């Protein structure tokens, strides 16, 4: 792995011994996180490692953006994780996220930092055809009659 | 039960000393606004609106002198 | 933010029964008695030793609540002089 | 910013009880009551004044440690922008006190308390930590100060046993020469007391035991 | 809107100090950013001429008085509780 | 019995809150009952407080 | 809050008097044992 | 349950904050609610202050 | 709690804060009409009654919890 | 290396021994930061050295300035490090940063 | 002036410990108890009425040092534009304490404390305060051994004359203690050791 | 007109009282120049009439108020902490 | 010496209490002496209370 | 027409007891006159109605408070130093 | 080196555009408003 590794404090009390070899460690990291029991995350610069009992959950509401608008931001930046996807309705404001503690606190902090940063009139022209326009007054000299 | 206090005593003491001023200003606003030029009606409501202003301040400023004294007792609690 | 005050407040409740068990070992031992130890730092040592050995978790509520308090101290002192007289 | 001032006054009230426990004042105080007890004098030399002389040397050694607290906390860049770096900042503030505790405390007695607190924390299923943690991992500050103060009682009692020896060798030869005569019904502590005071002033134990303790923590030139 | 984390599971701590230190660091950055955002609310002139905005800023002044005094006496009673035990 | 003739003069002002002679006598009455009540509160207070001071000394 | 702080005004204070009571009883508790062991 | 019948008069003035009869009755409520809340806080306080004085005496 | 005693005045009237603005928008258009001037004084004077009865009830409630907190100690 | 080096005291408790030959130092730092576990940064005047367990992250919002203008400021100053880049949308105010504490 | 109100208070609350540790009160209060223990007494006269007379004897020799500090610090030249000249000025008042301390402290021990002549600079006040007290306790012990010695002789000679007779099972404390204090009142030893203690520091 | 000195004087003295003497004199001088500075700002009758200057005048009386009260309570805890060990 | 130019402008208005320039100038004097005196009163006040707090602290 | 005296005489002390009698008698006259100064300032009713003389009487009260409070605590701490030494 | 350069750049901001007149001669129209008294309506041309 070409990135520095960050192992948590509680996940360093367990021990392992034996003869190992590394030739495709992205497939080895997935298998050892399930046989031993661990959760990991790679954000493009480092690898954070927690044990399984540190997964945390959250639910947040977006007042003026959709989940499909936010998921293109996650895919384009490079933090989109297909093991921990976003569970929710496709055009709403509420969803449910859960995962490692360095992954969860970033998405929530960016979601509450896009609403705080964040109708069109139009003209129609109608030419009449069966009536004059504007109010008329009729000086019929018995009473000043007006037709609006 | 609909409970009454001593401050509710004195406020409703104003409401039983007067009899119909909460409504006597309503019959003259029906009357005067019907024809808004009658001299026996213009002076009728001016005797009604004026007494409405003394009575509502009297029921109000009695409350403030009767509140802060009970504040002064509780200030003497400790 | 009320439970944070309760965590330090559950600890100081937990240390009183912890004091009653181990204080008359601090009277019996030859290198720990009042002849060898002063008054000002005596009661500092005896409190924090019982904080490091208390079996239950400190932030949790203690099961002490209004069961029988005056006879409980004489229970814990009586077993305390046993640990003193064996040691 | 304002509640940082609340943390200062709350730090201010528990100070001399830290001096009752955290510093090496507990080493100086015990051996000076023992030299009162070994000489046989009960009230004199009036240990209220003996508290003052034992405090002034201990502050005199602890002063470079506590002085670094001012220069660390009077920095104009206390206020950070993240919640973990500011808690990291107070950790690296407390490390100069913390490694002094590491150097002068016992190895296994501190090590017993983390294993004792974890089985209290989670339960027995947590595996125990051995001696080999010491090279990388640091313990907490509340598992240190129990094992520090007991360890200094051990070292102070090492000193207190040693100068009890040259006085009690005197206290048996006086009780035998008195029974070399037929003077059995005589209080031997009132004859041992003159030659008990000369053996500390002819040896001049005050002006060399006081120098001996400062070399056990700091050096000269 | 706002955010809530659902599981306030008791993360077991090796000692109680890191919990207190995270609570102290969790609120020192809180009241510090409040002290700018109400002062800058006052210091911006466009914020203070609107009556609608004024009672909102009137509100947070009463909150800021109530917040820190609710934390002040709670620890003040806490130091006063712990010293009566440790004195003996 | 001062509170008695307090509670008997408000009702004629309640029935007539426009008599110029009555509310002038009423204000001279009602402010005078205000000065009496807190005086009684303040005078028992010192007699309690100095009585609390003796037990404060001997405790 | 006017009803919640008031019922919380007693709730902080009674647990504070109880913690002070349990520590003073330990002092007279072990202090009675101290003087009885000197006898 | 005093706070209940306090909290039932705010809504009719909320729909109509110009009725002269409602705010007259509301001031008679709210100042009376002012007298209730601090009296109860200060009176439990003496029951708090004197029990700590006994343990301060007996310690 | 202190938001709810504030929001009871924002909920109890529908759009009065906008009703005064559209009125003075019409007042600044033609400030010479008797039906437009008479409607505004009935609409301008209701707003000043609203906000001081917003700020004074929370003011009397501000010192009341401040009386509560000081009697903790 | 032509700059002073500031190693922190949390990465100063690990030890080393052995025969080292300095003939390509910037690549020697690349192998040893990964074999022992360390993070480093070179700003043009010095080389800062932390351990791998000290990397922190934050998210900050720009109200009225794009990411692509700030990214052109970093290329002209000299602080652009392609090893720890700036994760975010090209025209927004929010992005994601992670790395050494300096 | 307002900050000086702190330091005036800061002397007063710390006053009963510096006089407990930084003057000749320790020597007076130590010899007045072992003279009781020499005679074989426990509670006579007290620990209270012996501390009272020890306070007044030390109040003689300490007051003139204390007296000059008023009139020196009452003077009108306390307004100075410089930090260090006032730091010199308060240092110049305490030299009366310094010449008292250096006179009765050991020069070798304070150089040890200085590491962690005296005419160009005076040594620091914290560098010699234990050294004065550690020299007085040794000298009070040393003078304490001396006056213990004649009372050893009356305890031994009467114990040998009872053994000169056959009566070996007889507690000699009921007989020596009459003979103990007549050796101290025919000598009138109380009124003379108090004389030379004043003459030990202050000349006649 | 402003001025600032940047490098604080610092060295190693194994001597102890003179560092405390510099702290005492450095506090005594800074509290003596400002007691004049608050007084001649208030006795100068031009500065007291200008509303621009009044905003500073409320500041400096608060900066004097919080400072000496802070030193009063730290020293009181300082002289109270030593009291608990020697009184025994 | 502020009270001097206080006591010198009333006399020209005393001899002539109808000149429009002087009473305008007189008002500009007297409100500033009003502003000066309580300022002196408020400034001695902080110096008493904080000085009383020190003996309150050490007692 | 007012008057001052310029001679501060000196009589020799024969002991410390002779010294303490001057400091008490020199202060007991001074503490009697200033309290009698402020009443005659009050009892002359033409002095208390003028604005300029009020700050003079304002100054003389506050000096009287600060004077007798400063001699009380020193004697309190003085006799407090006696009680601890006699207890030892 | 860092504490001098920071303070010497902040103290320069506490230390710290020109208008101009142009004269343009028109060529195809008069200047100023004219009035045409055509006795049907008082017309003005700005």
């Amino acid at each position: 792995l070409k990135e520095p590794v960050i192992v948590s404090k509680m996940a360093a009390r367990k021990k392992i011994t034996g003869n190992f070899e590394f030739h495709d460690p992205n497939a080895l990291l997935e298998k050892l996180s399930l046989q031993l029991g661990l959760i990991w995350y790679f954000d493009g610069q480092a690898i954070y490692i927690y044990d399984a009992s540190e997964m945390r959950n959250a639910v947040v509401s977006l007042r003026n953006v959709s989940l499909n608008e936010f998921n293109n931001f996650l895919k384009r930046s490079g933090l989109y994780n297909k093991n921990y996807p976003l569970r929710g309705d496709n055009r709403k404001g509420t969803f449910y996220v859960s995962g490692p503690p360095v992954y969860v606190d970033m998405v929530v902090n960016a979601a509450t930092m896009m609403d705080k940063q964040n109708g069109r009139q139009k003209i129609g022209v109608m030419r009449l055809n069966n009536t004059f326009v504007g109010d008329r007054t009729y000086n019929l000299r018995d009473q000043k009659m007006v037709i609006p | 039960t609909p409970w009454s206090g001593y401050l509710d005593d004195v406020s409703a003491k104003f409401d039983t000393g007067v009899d119909n001023l909460q409504t006597q200003v309503t019959e003259a606003l029906d009357k005067l606004a019907a024809k808004p030029s009658d001299p026996a009606l213009l002076a009728a409501y001016q005797s009604k609106l004026s007494e409405y202003n003394l009575y509502r301040n009297a029921q109000s400023n009695t409350v403030k002198v009767f509140k802060d004294i009970d504040a002064a007792i509780i200030q003497n609690f400790r | 933010f009320y439970a944070l005050y309760f965590e330090i407040h559950h600890l100081v409740a937990s240390a009183a029964l912890g004091f009653a068990r181990v204080a008359p070992i601090f009277f019996f031992l030859p290198f720990l008695n009042s002849g060898v130890l002063s008054g000002a730092p005596r009661n500092a040592i005896i409190i924090l030793v019982a904080l490091g050995v208390w079996p239950h978790a400190l932030n949790e509520a203690p099961p002490f609540l209004s069961v029988a308090m005056i006879p409980l101290v004489l229970q814990e002192a009586a077993v305390g002089v046993m640990l003193g007289c064996l040691l | 910013n304002d509640i940082s001032l609340i943390a200062l006054l709350a730090f201010s009230t528990l100070l001399p009880f830290i001096i009752a426990s955290g510093t090496c004042f507990v080493k100086f105080s015990i051996v000076f009551v023992m030299v009162r007890n070994a000489l046989g004098l009960q009230q004199i030399p009036s240990n209220m004044t003996l508290n003052g002389v034992a405090l002034l040397l201990s502050m005199f050694v602890m002063w470079p440690i506590m002085h670094d607290a001012y220069v660390y906390f009077e920095d104009e860049d206390v206020t950070f922008n993240d919640i973990s770096s500011l808690s990291k900042h107070v950790d690296e503030g407390l490390d100069g006190y913390r490694d002094y505790l590491i150097k002068y405390s016992d190895r296994e007695l501190v090590q017993f308390f983390e294993n004792a607190q974890l089985k209290r924390q989670y339960g027995e299923e947590t595996e125990t930590v051995k001696r080999d943690k010491d090279e990388i991992e640091k313990p907490s500050i509340f598992a240190l100060l129990p094992a520090y103060a007991l360890s200094e009682i051990k070292s102070a009692f090492k000193i207190g046993f040693y100068l009890y020896l040259p006085f009690v060798v005197v206290d048996l030869v006086v009780s035998s020469v008195l029974l070399a005569l037929g003077m059995m019904m005589m209080s031997p502590v009132t004859i041992s007391t003159p030659i008990k005071l000369v053996l500390f002033v002819a040896l001049d134990g005050w002006t060399l035991l006081s120098k001996g303790l400062i070399l056990q923590y700091m050096d000269i030139a | 809107g706002q955010a809530v984390n659902i599981r306030s599971m008791e993360t077991d701590i090796v000692s109680l100090d890191d919990r207190l230190l995270q609570a102290f660091s969790g609120s020192a950055i809180a009241t510090a950013v409040d002290k700018q955002t109400i002062t800058n609310r006052i210091e911006d002139p466009n914020l203070v001429t609107d009556p609608k905005e004024l009672a909102i800023s009137q509100e947070m002044i009463s909150d800021y008085n109530l917040y820190v005094s609710m934390v002040s006496t709670l620890t003040r009673k806490g130091v006063g509780a712990v010293e009566t035990l440790l004195r003996s």
